[PDB]
């Protein structure tokens, strides 16, 4: 998968 | 009522896109769905993740773009499961990493 945000 | 619920997060998957990924699973482990594309969000960390793969799974995928996630590092949390047992049981086992 994709991250569209990461922390 | 907020998304620090289980129960509440499991009802924001109207419409959820995906039948072989389990919303049950990702709301269980602080997963709400954006209501765009395939993309959920978490609760804790606020980690966004999408375009979801075949082989992907909640729990994995959650640790790998966020580490560091309250919830599945199992700290404490305002999290309210619908089943305590059955979030131990899928969360990722103890370890300092
Ligand atoms: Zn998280």
């Amino acid at each position: 998968a994709i991250a569209y945000f990461i922390p | 009522n907020d998304l620090n619920r289980e129960e509440t997060r499991l009802k924001t998957f109207t419409d959820w896109p995906l039948d072989w990924l389990d919303k049950r699973q990702l709301a269980q482990t602080g997963m709400y769905f954006t209501h765009a594309g395939d993309k959920v969000k978490c609760f804790f960390c606020g980690v966004e993740i999408g375009s979801w793969e075949q082989e992907d799974q909640p729990v994995p995928e959650h640790q790998r773009w966020s580490p560091n996630c309250p919830l599945l590092r199992r700290r404490t949390t305002n999290n309210v499961p619908i089943n305590a047992e059955a979030l131990d049981r899928i969360l990722p086992p103890i370890s300092y990493d």
